[PDB]
RNA sequence: CCGAUAACGAACGAGACUCUGGCAUGCUAACUAGUUACGCGACCCCCGAGCGGUCGGCGUCCCCCAACUUCUUAGAGGGACAAGUGGCGUUCAGCCACCCGAGAUUGAGCAAUAACAGGUCUGUGAUGCCCUUAGAUGUCCGGGGCUGCACGCGCGCUACACUGACUGGCUCAGCGUGUGCCUACCCUACGCCGGCAGGCGCGGGUAACCCGUUGAACCCCAUUCGUGAUGGGGAUCGGGGAUUGCAAUUAUUCCCCAUGAACGAGGAAUUCCCAGUAAGUGCGGGUCAUAAGCUUGCGUUGAUUAAGUCCCUGCCCUUUGUACACACCGCC
């Protein structure tokens, strides 16, 4: 009822390898985790069946681990295969949502796979230029000068 | 119906047919005094009237030239057989047709008449035929290599507003000389008449 | 502003006032009607500009000796 | 009998100075239910003086491109700001607005471009119409600048701008700008 | 060349499929109302077709 | 005037101030409550409607862009 | 029956269109045909806007060509058959006719 | 008491928005598109529609059934067309059914309070030209 | 006292009819309502948990206002502005599956029937329900 | 234009003219446009109305089985002339203000003499000369390029946020396109499947008949956010799914989930603009197998300032000076 702050309020949470701020609402607070956006955060909160209104700080630790395991295993909780990040992986072909430093390792792995295969996009990444085939004559000069 | 084309496309097609027929007739009958074409289209059959000055020259030996032209038009536009007929009409007061005077001046220039004398003769003939005014301009490689334009205007000649649409006859013709191209523009201000 | 009448209306008004002074009068809506038949005016705008100038010139005439 | 925005009768407002009575339009025939009566007020010179002053405030309050045609939002903003100023003062919001305009409109300025003599060049007096225009412009600019990058609402900032201008506390942007203009006019005398 | 590759490239679309009905040009075409005519050719034949300048 | 770090939720030393002096001054808006109490502002909205539900605060406008309250009249 | 005939007249100039409507209505009235009122479909404006220049140099001046298509239509009524009663069209060049029975 | 054809149909317009008011003898009632006049979605301009009844008086409107059908423009053009239609339909009904001693004392009050309540705003729009984004504006030009 | 939905506040009417639909728990709801966005131009899923109920209320009200509406008509009605990021904004249709599911739910709720031509309109029972809810909202507004 | 007058009489341009917008309850008409009225209905009220309230529900050219043209369409016409009044003016040409009036400066189109070494030979089976013409500079086919980036400039789009963003509800347009001579490629209603892009069947429309009563955006009303590079901004970048095509890599386009970079209102300079105008805001057309950040139009919301000046930038007329006439970017 918007009373005084609860005594067991965690202003700083340490979910996964990142840190989140407990003064924002939970839905936009778990978006601080890399690999989690507004859509994914809202759907995992909806699946975990918590109050969307309450802040992340006043979320109890059992609820915190519940939403953590919801995020880490979305397939078991009816989250559709089209909603995930790492759909149909280039290595093992397993649909998943990687949201961690694991997301960074998958990104660098894709980059290094393209670099070792010597594809055009990989060479573009190595040179540090654009990869999506857009004009470089006039834009992007910030990263060079 | 669905086989029939829409009204907009039908009218645009009619205009395209008029323009293509006009260009073909201009190219074929330029030396024969061709002036313009009018078509009254009826569903049963269509008639094409050729406004010309030398209509006897347009109609070949026993109408052979007009027969050839009719067959050519029939084949090119896919008219049903016997459904298109071409007649020729002589233009009254040919001096007031700015188009016909353009080929007359072109004929004189190709013959080799001096450009000033030829333009003055055409201008005098137009005024004698009777007009509120006239203006003939010839441009190109006159005499030297440097291009020049000669303008010969006499009488009344309006330029602006709506009445210039229906009071002046304008004609532009190219003349091919061994030095290049001479551009002829002829404007003739038509006289007012209740008839 | 910008209500200056040109030669085309002024000369025509003077001529028709000279020819038909007796029929013409001080009413604009009657002068515009007599201008229908006393002259052939191609445009309605031209005819009522002429009629307005005619009424103005007749107001001048009823007092003084205008050049008309 | 009109009650602009349903309340706050117009006939109880009295114009302070004689100089702006003919240019402030609040009473009698300038009594409308809403400040939205688009009526070709720019078709001739000295016609906006016949436009009611709340409509002038509404027209001037929608600026900076992001909201140029949004006059309904501005009408709503003026309605709210009137509610807040009545709540704070207890007196008529129309009287507060009139007094704010009187106190915000500068009385002298500077002009001429003769090589920028001292501040601008040569001091000049201002017409009543320009006084009203510059007062409304200054009030709107002050409210907009006060409410740009902060949590305070446009209605609240317009309310406090008008209140400070009406009481002449020199805590208002309009009053400070007016004082600066009068000072430089005095220097350019 | 021979019949297999002279005109083998598909021309069902694109600018190569469309040319002006007068000057056989591939640029500035007007396909509105099925004109299929060049930008300048339309300016040349507008009054002939029936297109006028009202305003 | 660098950052606000406004309180997302109340404490005792803020709630008592709210209950002791907010229903005193004439103008009560979420923005003025947030500025006076150094609170978030969404929390201010919730607290103001809670005071209204208590019945010690009088609403006047209740608009989307602006909600305005006032003190109860004494006499 | 008994036959119903709709005559659609479509052209580019209102003068010729009105003349070819008026003479048809007059002839049918003289033959005491019941003439439904001359109805005027909204005019179609074929507008083409091109560049005046042929080379793309200049101040970018645009040419606006218009083509006005006007459409009127009539309905003919009689207890007797109508095609045998009126067979001519009495038209002038520039207008197009469209006779249609109500079955279609 | 059962006088047939005791009705008028008077239109009003502003910016391509046409609103026809059908006014009839009957109990005091006013509606637009089948909805009550007070049930108009931009309530910010509720007083613009309430202006004729507020100025003239509910007693004047006590003997009219008004149904306004409006089919054009944007929101405020709809509003202005509707209010103009209401005012003009009332003055026309009073003109052709009751005396000019009442018609004039209605018309003068309406035209004094607001001229647009009886005469149409003639301004519609201006055509765009081929050198700028709008009717009068031009594209930005550059010299170097 | 004969009232019609046109005689009451539409924004409150849709809220009250959604409440009525929630109370009468006969409305079929797809299991993916917790996942999908209501249109391709929406950046976020709707906040309300009963968004399907309020969509059904809005769709029934629109079918009252004019019949013959189909799935394409519903998508046109509920379409809106897509901001396209850095590209200029445009207009986008609604979600056809959501609209079709709402219409099928109403048809199974018997308040909506198919026309002889395409689209669907309100049954007499649907009109009765709509006008009863109009009566209750008019009474609530009155007192 | 009035007048003075060694000039008089004219011609072009301006104007006049054409289209468009504003008014006509006046005329002509309307099942490919409607409005009223009536009859069937469906729902509410029912105490009790009942000629009660709603209906873009069905009918009354499904020809004897209603009228009318206000709304819509479009023709003929009318209407505005500085015409009426007051003042200024030689009391001339005209000017200012006011009344009545829809309208007292609506926008465009066209547009003189003379000229530019302005642009186009890459629009043309317009064209002179010159070059090439079989190992072709002809033409066709395959592939690449026209996009390539240490950098500078121009037209723009998106923004920097709370006058806001997100979520939901409600609510209003006008231009105008739409199935192809060649030429293959149309607009799409409705039903079903999918979360979306889409897919699968059935139609309708060559068109005031079908899309379509174009349920557009902004705006309006409720929800959440709370002054932070934040739910502002969406660049960059990974993965997956579709559509077009013969082919999508140097990503054609579209959809989904992730990443949230600069950017906190911008120096010197500088553009455009006077009323339904600027601006906000969408929708059409052109290009289009696939497509708009462009352009051409349309509607919607809708102002601030001004009714002046020659200061800057220039322009016109007269007088004036000139060693200029390639004409001051001159000359010397
Ligand atoms: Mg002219
Ligand atoms: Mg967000």
């Amino acid at each position: 009822m918007s009373l005084v702050i609860p005594e067991k309020f965690q202003h700083i949470l340490r979910v996964l390898n990142t840190n989140i701020d407990g003064r924002r609402k939970i839905a936009f607070a778990i978006t601080a985790i890399k690999g989690v956006g507004r859509r994914y955060a809202h759907v995992v909160l909806r699946k975990a069946d918590i109050d969307l209104t309450k802040r992340a700080g006043e979320l109890t630790e059992d609820e915190v681990e519940r939403v953590i395991t919801i995020m880490q295993n979305p397939r078991q909780y009816k989250i559709p295969d089209w909603f995930l990040n790492r759909q149909k992986d280039v290595k093992d072909g397993k649909y998943s949502q990687v949201l961690a430093n694991g997301l960074d390792n998958k990104l660098r792995e894709d980059l290094e796979r393209l670099k070792k295969i010597r594809a055009h996009r990989g060479l573009r990444h190595f040179w540090g230029l654009r990869v999506r085939g857009q004009h470089t004559k006039t834009t992007g000069r910030r990263g060079r000068t | 119906m669905a086989v029939q084309i829409s009204k907009k496309r039908k009218f645009v097609a009619d205009g395209i047919f008029k323009a293509e027929l006009n260009e073909f007739l201009t190219r074929e009958l330029a030396e024969d005094g061709y002036s313009g074409v009018e078509v009254r289209v009826t569903p049963t059959r269509t008639e094409i009237i050729i406004l010309a000055t030398r209509t006897q020259n347009v109609l070949g030996e026993k109408g052979r030239r007009i027969r050839e032209l009719t067959a050519v038009v029939q084949k090119r536009f896919g008219f049903p057989e016997g459904s298109v007929e071409l007649y020729a009409e002589k233009v009254a007061t040919r001096g007031l047709c700015a188009i016909a005077q353009a080929e007359s001046l072109r004929y004189k220039l190709l013959g080799g008449l001096a450009v000033r004398r030829a333009c003055y003769g055409v201008l005098r003939f137009i005024m004698e035929s009777g007009a509120k005014g006239c203006e003939v301009v010839v441009s190109g490689k006159l005499r030297g290599q440097r291009a020049k334009s000669m303008k010969f205007v006499d009488g009344l000649m309006i330029h602006s507003g709506d009445p210039v649409n229906y009071y002046v006859d304008t004609a532009v013709r190219h003349v091919l000389l061994r030095q290049g191209v001479l551009g002829i523009k002829v404007k003739i201000m038509l006289p007012w008449d209740p008839t | 502003m910008g209500r200056v009448r040109t030669k085309t209306v002024k000369k025509a008004a003077r001529v028709i006032i000279e020819k038909y002074y007796t029929r013409l009068g001080n009413d604009f809506h009657t002068n515009k009607r007599v201008c229908e038949e006393i002259a052939i005016i191609p445009s309605k705008k031209l005819r009522n500009k002429i009629a307005g100038y005619v009424t103005h010139l007749m107001k001048r005439i009823q007092r003084g000796p205008v050049r008309g | 009998d009109i009650k602009l925005f349903g309340k706050w009768s117009t006939d109880d407002v009295q114009i302070n100075d004689i100089s702006l009575q003919d240019y402030i339009a609040v009473k009698e025939k300038y009594a409308k239910y809403l400040p939205h009566s688009a009526g070709r007020y720019a078709a001739k010179r000295f016609r906006k003086a016949q436009c009611p002053i709340v409509e002038r405030l509404t027209n001037s309050m929608m600026m900076h491109g992001r909201n140029n045609g949004k006059k309904l939002m501005t009408v709503r903003i003026v309605k709210h700001a009137f509610e807040i100023i009545h709540l704070l003062t207890g007196e008529n919001p129309l009287q507060v607005l009139v007094n704010a305009i009187i106190n915000s409109g500068p009385r002298e300025d500077s002009t001429r471009i003769g090589r920028a003599g001292t501040v601008r060049r040569q001091a000049v007096d201002v017409s009543p119409l320009r006084r009203v225009n510059q007062a409304i412009w200054l009030l709107c600019t002050g409210a907009r600048e006060a409410a740009f990058r902060n949590i305070k609402t446009i209605a609240e900032c317009l309310a406090d701008e008008l209140i400070n201008a009406a009481k002449g506390s020199s805590n208002s942007y309009a009053i400070k700008k007016k004082d600066e203009l009068e000072r430089v006019a005095k220097s350019n005398r | 060349g021979h019949q297999q590759l002279y005109w083998s490239h598909p021309r069902k679309f694109g600018q190569g499929s469309r040319s002006c009905r007068v000057c056989s040009n591939r640029h500035g075409l007007i396909r509105k109302y099925g004109l299929n005519m060049c930008r300048q050719c339309f300016r040349q034949y507008a009054k002939d077709i029936g297109f006028i300048k009202l305003d | 005037r660098d950052k606000l770090n406004n309180l997302v939720l109340f404490d005792k030393a803020t709630y008592d101030k709210l209950c002791k002096e907010v229903p005193n001054y004439k103008l009560i808006t979420p923005a003025v409550v947030s500025e006076r109490l150094k609170i978030r502002g969404s929390l201010a909205r919730a607290a103001l409607q809670e005071l209204l539900s208590k019945g010690l605060i009088k609403l006047v406008s209740k608009h989307r862009a602006q909600v305005i309250y006032t003190r109860n009249t004494k006499g | 029956a008994i036959h119903r005939i709709r005559i659609t007249l479509t052209s580019r100039n209102v003068k010729s269109l009105e003349k070819v409507c008026a003479d048809l209505i007059r002839g049918a009235k003289e033959k005491n045909l019941k003439v439904k009122g001359p109805v005027r479909m909204p005019t179609k404006t074929l507008r083409i806007t091109t560049r005046k220049t042929p080379c793309g140099e200049g101040s970018k001046t645009w040419d606006r060509f218009q083509m006005r298509i006007h459409k009127r239509l009539i309905d003919l009524h009689s207890p007797s058959e109508i095609v045998k009663q009126i067979t001519s069209i009495s038209i002038e060049p520039g207008v197009e006719v469209e006779v249609t029975i109500a079955d279609a | 008491s059962k006088g047939p054809l005791q009705s008028v149909q008077v239109f009003g317009r502003k910016k391509t928005a046409t609103a026809v008011a059908h006014c009839k003898r009957g109990n005091g009632l006013i509606k637009v598109n089948g909805r009550p006049l007070e049930m108009i979605e931009p309530r910010t301009l509720q007083y613009k529609l309430l202006e004729p009844v507020l100025l003239l008086g509910k007693e004047r409107f006590a003997g009219v059934d008004i149904r306004v059908r409006v089919k054009g423009g944007g929101h405020v053009a709809q509003i202005y067309a509707i209010r103009q239609s209401i005012s003009k339909a009332l003055v026309a009904y009073y003109q052709k059914y009751v005396d000019e001693a009442s018609k004039k004392e209605i018309k003068d009050i309406l035209i004094q309070y607001d001229r647009t309540l009886l005469v149409a705003d003639p301004r519609r729009c201006e055509s765009k030209k081929f050198g700028g984004p709008g009717a009068r504006a031009r594209y930005q030009k550059s010299y170097r | 006292p004969g009232v019609t939905v046109k005689d009451v506040n539409q924004q409150e009417f849709v809220r009250a009819l959604a409440a009525f639909l929630k109370k009468s728990g006969k409305l079929k709801v797809p299991e993916w309502v917790d996942t999908v966005k209501l249109a391709k131009h929406k950046e976020l899923a709707p906040y309300d948990e009963n968004w399907f109920y309020t969509r059904a209320a809005s769709t029934a009200r629109h079918l009252y206002l004019r019949g013959g509406a189909g799935v394409g008509s519903m998508t046109k009605i509920y379409g809106g502005r897509q901001r396209n990021g850095v590209m200029p904004s445009h207009f986008s249709r609604g979600s056809k599956s959501v609209a079709r599911r709402v219409l099928q739910a109403l048809e199974g709720l018997k308040m909506v029937e198919k026309d002889q031509d395409g689209g669907r309109k309100l049954t007499p029972q649907g009109q009765r329900d709509l006008d009863r809810i109009a009566g209750q909202v008019a009474a609530a507004n009155k007192k």
